[PDB]
């Protein structure tokens, strides 16, 4: 009916954006604006293959006026590359984008139970304590001698005392803590 | 949290760049070898940020600008807080009155901290694995 | 000085026992009871290489009296094969033990921010809302409508199928084990 | 928690198993087709244990021994504890009262709950992943 008009880009700019890393949970739109005449065809691909709504919790719309697909409550499982391919019975253009997720973790930092562990050394020993913490913000860790009164000693996942003796023995503490909060983890030094 | 991330952007997908002359900028390239940043605690909830690759810290000079410095110091401790959207803001800890962020425009430009607001995309970051 | 014996086992039977899984953060021993004239020597490897003290933090100790290797504060770095080598003049046995080691995460279960997140949708749409949960005893999962504690109406992901106005509303993943449970909640609305 | 498992028993190294007759025993072997168990719960910390292989339930009859069984039912709830020693203990949860314990001797044979103690090497597993 129309003057023939292979698909383009109406928004070229906005496609410059490659990669859309996302903490899980939030919804991921990707558009490819586009026009053609006759009107062309939008379609599209996770990593190469078919993509169909049955392919992914939660499913995803693509709003055919806004040239976009619509993915609500993102996982890591959908990470990959989604590519939307224009095309009518004079041309096909297409564009990838990365779909990164990172699941966000905001509660305050996380011991490895059991640590630190007792020990028990003779006079001279030379020790260690461990602490393994796990957090999404940065944590600040610092270790503690009892004398609750409290001598910090390390400040920053060891704490190592030289040529131990009697006075060395005694009550220790890991602490860690960040924006949200703060944990520790204490153990005993017994010393013969 | 002890390894290296990159913190990207939400503003316009630019990975948060530290070039050897002291240029901080973005850049969409996840290859650069720029972008690897080692976040550390100096205090609970206030981090250093230098490159792996220089071991330059990331700072804010009296301006409100970004640079990469050679030797840590107050401009360069950063207050680090995972907001409720789930991003991360990094505001000046000694702008902090203020409220300079550490951000970055449409064009992965360097954003004068006076020019940053709470409610924009370009003091959003999100903190990824290298690869 | 004594007649020559080549090195022996002298507990064979506890060494049956060829694997060891163990809790992070547990002390644990090897033993390679042994005998033989003139009295043999004891030696440990680790995944075939030597393995001295400073290979690990903590390092450890080996008493010889009790053909045994002490290592402290295990973590997973420690896993591995361990081997003890018992030699003399005659002869030289050896036995290799698996070292298998595992953190335990005693707390609630922890559910994933964000999860389930809230969803507007049509009348007639279906829906599902998800929830990831994180628990190191086993976890008891349960979905909840609502209806100083709100009433809930009991039900990884909930599927509602052809929705309406009435589906509208709050919805819960309750996750609990025995330390404690936990939950997250979302708000689904219709048009 | 949804993968598979093992119950690794403290005492003698000994992988629980449910053998396809309905012998309940323990191995030393990780490549047995019937160590892999799929714990569930019915309800907060009461669990069932079933071989994938076979689909038995773990169950204890009223002598307090273990058994496969074909189908659920009130002898294959236990109450699954992690104790303060980092292990985990399973109660019977009709024995309860008794306090029978799921356990295994020695030599990996199957140990009436009648003679598990709290002081036992006997009732304390560890849940491991198949490989």
């Amino acid at each position: 009916n129309r003057m023939p008009v292979a698909p383009y880009w109406t928004s070229p700019e906005k496609m410059e954006k490659k990669l859309h890393a996302v903490p899980a949970a939030k919804t991921v739109k990707f558009k490819c604006p586009s026009s053609g005449t006759p009107n062309p065809t939008l379609r599209w691909l996770k990593n190469g293959k078919e993509f169909k709504p049955d392919h992914r919790i939660g499913g995803y719309k693509v709003r055919y006026a806004t040239w976009s697909i619509i993915m609500d409550s993102v996982v890591p499982s959908d990470k990959g590359n989604y590519t939307c391919i224009v095309e009518n019975e004079y041309g096909s253009i297409n564009h990838t984008y990365q779909l990164d997720v990172v699941e966000r973790s905001p509660h305050r930092p996380i011991l490895q139970a059991g640590l630190p562990a007792n020990k028990t050394v003779a006079l001279g020993s030379n020790v260690e304590f461990m602490c393994k913490v796990y957090s999404d913000p940065q944590p600040h860790i610092q270790w503690l001698k009892h004398i609750p009164y409290v001598q910090i000693l390390k400040t920053a996942e060891v704490l190592h005392l030289r040529n131990v003796s009697f006075e060395d023995a005694g009550e220790y503490t890991c602490l860690a803590g960040n924006s949200i909060g703060l944990s520790h983890h204490s153990a005993w030094l017994t010393v013969l | 949290y002890k390894k290296p991330k990159l913190l990207y952007c939400s503003n316009g997908g630019h990975f948060l760049r530290i070039l050897p002359d002291g240029t901080v900028d973005g850049t969409r390239d996840r290859s650069d070898q720029h972008i690897q940043l080692q976040l550390s605690a100096e205090s609970v909830g206030e981090v250093y940020i230098k490159s792996t690759e220089t071991g330059q810290y990331l700072a804010m000079d009296t301006d409100g600008l970004l640079y990469g410095s050679q030797t840590p110091n107050e401009e360069c401790l950063f207050l680090e807080r995972l907001e409720e959207n789930h991003y991360n803001t990094y505001i000046s800890k000694k702008h902090a009155e203020k409220n300079w962020f550490v951000g970055l425009k449409k064009n992965g430009s360097c954003k004068r901290g006076p020019r940053t607001h709470y409610g924009q995309k370009a003091i959003l970051f999100l903190p990824l694995p290298v690869s």
